RNA sequence: GGUACGGCGGCCAUAGCGGCGGGGCCACACCCGGUCUCGUUUCGACCCCGGAAGUUAAGCCCGCCAGCGUUCCCGGGUGUACUGCCCUCCGAGAGGGGGCGGGAAACCGGGAACGCCGCCGGCCA
RNA sequence: GGUGCCCUAAGGUCGGCUCAGGCGGGUCAGGAAUCCGCCGUAGAGUGCAAGGGCAAAAGCCGGCCUGACUGGACCCGUAACAGAGGCGGGUCCAGCCGCGAAAGCGUGGCCUAGCGAACCCCUGUGCCUCCCCGGUGGGGGCCAGGGAUGACAGAAAAGCUACCCUGGGGAUAACAGAGUCGUCUCGGGCGAGAGCCCAUAUCGACCCCGAGGCUUGCUACCUCGCUGUCGGCUCUUCCCAUCCUGGCCCUGCAGCAGGGGCCAAGGGUGGGGGUGUUCACCCAUUAAAGGGGAACGUGAGCUGGGCUUAGACCGUCGUGAGACAGGU
RNA sequence: CGGAGUAGGGGGGCGGUGUAAGCCGUCACCCGAGAGGGGAACAACCCAGACCGGGGUUAAGGCCCCAAAGUGCCGGCUAAGUGUUACUCCAAAGGGUGUCCCUGGCCUUAGACAGCGGCCCGUCGAGGUCAGGGGCCCCGAAAAUGGACGGGGCUUAAGCCGGCCGCCGAGACCCCGGCGCACGGACCGAUUGGUCC
């Protein structure tokens, strides 16, 4: 039986948490700022619903080349395609 | 050190990551020898090509027949005391004592060609292409043997 | 039943899990202790498989009765506590087929149980005193007469030590 | 703690001292806040800005400040923040609250009143403000017929002059 | 430069749980009582409000304990189990073996560990 | 394994609170529930499946509300890399608003299911337009929301052919062959026992290991006008896992006969009744009246009883035309 | 910017299913669309990728004759023509004082059989007896036209194990000479170019 992609499909384990995280992260992450061109992974917290990309891109590296609102914007390179993302603070880490 | 890499086995039922791999060695053909430098980067590309190659550490009087015989310029032209005394001031051995010294690279030597191409060995491979040269076969690292063995193909 | 090469070997997925499975059936093994439990003998005979094996609940069963039946028989209740390790756990099933419709839609019912050994692994064990231990090979080789692979039989002490050849040289 | 699958709260959440959930809210503004403390017996206040290695604080004052626990300590408390808090070049703030729960009438929003008066743009909306007669004295003076309002303003008109 | 004092935080169990002994200028608490702001689909029990008769018994602070639990180090288990590449290697088959590279988990013994760091105060001389 | 919904709250926001179970007290047929204290990392609950998330909460108890709104941009998924109408979703700018002390949140439901082109019609709203010009009634147009196609990227839609035709197909059955051996035919290992006692004269459970390719199945590699047939008659040849004939061994072999096993394929293995039969059954003889293979040997050798065209009758099924691996 | 073809795939390795053969996917080395040298012949197993005429050295593998090259060397095993099979394309559970080895116990100068004499001695008076494990072979082992290690045949092998030494053998590799192609350049044409490097 083919079965559709959708946003949850096989998310079992990419978006579950070691049961000693269990709640709110640290307030660091939700107050981070970036710099247009630097680079960050792409690391999704599952407790936060808001400003979160297709988990298919989950341990990704981009850029960043702007902002709207809140949320900042990642490029990344699917194969020879750009794709631009508006992606919540609390879903990035940076590079070095 | 300097290490001493000859291609022993064809390309045909190989995957394309050791094609690519000899390509980028610039071993393109069967009986070739090539001179690299003992770096990791080498090395790790020497792993990967472990099962179609013969490799190991050259003496200069090794470097200094190689050169007398087998080294040409572009134009396939012969290697001469004339034009290494011209273009440096030294000879065929003491440009070979550097070369495994340190101290100079053989592309030095203006227009020389970087691959060596020898003939089959003198008394045939007395090993198997299947195997290793440690379990008694051909392929793999030796030590101080690969001289004899480019001897008997010089 | 069905011969036994069918389902001797261990290339296929574990089938182990009774929520998912629909219609699996009851084991027909229900005692795997037997003799006396709490006599704390000295040497200790073991079963050891030679490769990976899958062994059938009926196998098993014919080697529980005739082993104890000939323990009984030859040492007496009082001694030779005897022991089975391993359960049933593995589903076997069998494709509906033999009008039919072939090989349409063959994904097997199931039909009985087996336990999974690997190379090297206890599968039973007979615990006895010095002036039996003749039963107790004995007993070895009625059980490996009734097993789809070869098996080999090992001996040990108190602090479970090999003491298996000196004690086969001396009789 | 009783496992590997017990998950031990933050150190300042078991102590009973942080609402993190408010903290974040408090965050997502860049302005800085405002913090009043109650105790049995006194107030405390400061102002507070943000860092990810730990919060800086750079105006404070305290009751033993003023007497050197009540609504009009609190008004007085206020009084000095905003008049201390115009000098090291802060016009604005946002008010913080923490574990006490906001009720109409009384000391820290006595606070917020007395700061404002004093004349620190701290955004509000008055009908939480005490009444004034209690923040006088009329309260504990008709309570104490079955700190007077005199000594009140004296205190005032002493604080005004001071920071005039 | 002191104090067995306090507010706001960061790393989020090496910090937890449990236990043992010590302390009260200021302070933190327990505590008295409810008119008044606030409030109990009954109860000033819990929150709110006015104080201080009183106490260091609890909380808080100083120090200790490897008892439960977590984290890290060394040694063994052991280069064991598993594994990438090549093989006119074995074996009836199932499955194993060799060369070049990687490499656990349980369990066992001995060690560290009963929090670290930043900002601002008050009492004091 | 579930969905083709439901909800004015199960939607928004603010505040306060903490669950299941167990134990100890008091009611009591278990006590289903009410009262008290303690332990208790969630062992509960969430509008509904499964997985994921969640504790001064996203859960429970209450208050006030309708952001389940208007005008618009950009991006992601269905459909990776690598193309898409329609459909979901995410980040925001303005407008008008709600909750809240404030910061802040709010474009339905904690996240992932609950749905649909063109043409035409209905409704809302403000404007443009109808043949020389201007008026009236009535038409046409632009924007928004509804009316359906589950064969769900969307025809308006019942059957028989044995009187059947055309074009093709070994991409695909019947059919022999190849492969395989579950099943089939023929065996073995070990030893519970039965046999007056005595496993092994004979029989031999349960459980394990095999050979053959002569039964049937499975598969679909070969042939779609190669021959598409069963049985019988006639004629030749081969295998042995031997029924008789020759020679031997054990016996629960006195003799006569019987059981069981070994070597041996040179010769033999027949005649009749019913049935289209193969097979099976019966009769009288006989040394015994074995069993298989050769394109299920053998139609450019015969026969044509069966089977499988076109005619006709019975029964049953069907409105009927008709059909029946049913009979004649 | 323009012109297509491809919408039946197969061998080999991995995964799900299935008694199995097969079915469905996956990798992207090969066949398809790939000559030549070997495996007896073999679409895809090994060597190896091909312009033409020549000269040499090796690879896969092989060296008793068929058939180019050894009736080759050292040490050992097998007696069953077992075997003379890398794969494609080879029968087991269970047994064997058949032979060649390794290990660990127990008796011994009077032991372990037989024997003069009812645990005993006078003699046969020198080593023996139990347990495990390994290699090769044997039993288990029956099919249809006459026949298959490729055949002849082979027994201190022309078989097997552990190693070694020489030789033969491709279009692969080295070398000499010729043709073309791609790129760049110089000179030169009365049209899509020509001569040479």
């Amino acid at each position: 039986v083919k079965k559709a992609h959708s946003f949850r499909r096989k998310t079992r384990g990419k978006l579950s948490k070691h049961p000693r995280r269990r709640g709110l992260p640290p307030l660091t992450r939700f107050l981070q700022e970036f710099e247009v061109g630097q680079k960050v992974h792409i690391v999704i917290e599952p407790s936060y619903h808001k400003g979160m990309p297709d988990p298919r891109f989950h341990g990704r590296t981009g850029t960043v080349v702007g902002k709207r609102g809140d949320a900042y914007i990642v490029q990344i390179t699917d194969g020879g395609k750009v794709k631009t993302f508006f992606i919540h603070p609390v879903h990035l880490r940076p590079q070095k | 050190a300097k290490l001493a890499l000859i291609r022993l086995r064809s390309g045909i039922r190989a995957r394309g990551e050791v094609r690519d791999t000899l390509a980028m060695l610039r071993l393109h053909r069967i009986n070739h020898l090539v001179i690299v430098d003992d770096t990791p980067s080498y090395r790790g590309m020497i792993q990967k090509v472990k099962d179609y190659i013969t490799w190991g550490e050259i003496d200069k009087e090794t470097l200094a027949k190689l050169l007398r015989k087998r080294g040409r310029l572009i134009g396939n032209k012969p290697i001469t005391d004339e034009y290494v005394k011209e273009k440096l001031g030294m000879t065929i051995e003491e440009f070979a004592e550097k070369v495994v010294n340190g101290e100079m690279k053989l592309r030095d030597l203006p227009n020389i060609k970087p691959v060596f191409r020898l003939h089959p060995p003198r008394g045939g491979l007395k090993g198997s292409k299947k195997r290793s040269f440690k379990e008694g076969g051909a392929l793999g690292y030796r030590g101080e043997k690969i001289n004899e063995l480019i001897e008997r193909m010089l | 039943l069905r011969p036994a090469k069918i389902d001797r070997d261990v290339d296929k997925p574990a089938y182990t899990r009774r929520e998912y499975i629909r219609g699996a059936p009851g084991p027909k093994i229900t005692i795997f202790d037997m003799g006396n439990l709490s006599a704390e003998f000295e040497y200790e005979v073991s079963l050891h498989a030679e490769q990976a094996m899958q062994i059938r609940q009926n196998a098993l069963e014919a080697i529980r009765i005739q082993v104890n039946r000939y323990l009984q028989k030859n040492v007496g209740r009082s001694n030779y506590h005897f022991k089975i390790r391993v359960y049933p756990f593995q589903v076997l099933r069998e494709n509906p087929m033999a009008y039919g419709n072939g090989m349409r839609r063959p994904f097997g019912k199931p039909i009985g149980l087996a336990a999974r050994v690997r190379k090297d692994q206890k599968i039973l064990t007979v615990w006895v005193n010095g002036q039996h231990l003749k039963f107790a090979l004995g007993a070895m080789h009625r059980a490996k007469m009734k097993l789809p692979y070869s098996a080999y039989y090992r001996i040990y002490d108190k602090e479970g030590n090999d003491v298996t050849t000196k004690v086969l040289s001396t009789m | 703690a009783h496992g590997p699958r017990y998950r031990v709260p933050f150190r300042r959440r078991r102590e009973g001292k942080t609402n993190y959930h408010k903290r974040l809210k408090l965050l997502k503004s860049k302005k800085p806040r405002l913090v009043v403390r109650k105790t049995l017996n006194h107030h405390i206040a400061q102002i507070v800005v943000y860092d990810p290695k730990g919060d800086k604080t750079l105006v404070s004052a305290h009751t033993m400040e003023l007497m050197r626990g009540n609504t009009p300590s609190a008004y007085l408390l206020g009084l000095l923040i905003g008049y201390k808090a115009k000098q090291a070049g802060i016009e604005e703030a946002i008010l913080d609250i923490g574990l006490h729960p906001p009720t109409r009438g009384s000391s820290i929003f006595a606070v917020l009143k007395g700061a404002v008066d004093a004349g620190l743009n701290v955004p509000h909306s008055e009908e939480i403000y005490p009444e004034d007669y209690r923040i006088n004295g009329e309260h504990i003076a008709n309570y104490a017929k079955a700190k007077l309002p005199e000594h009140f303003e004296e205190v005032k008109a002493k604080i005004i002059e001071k920071f005039e």
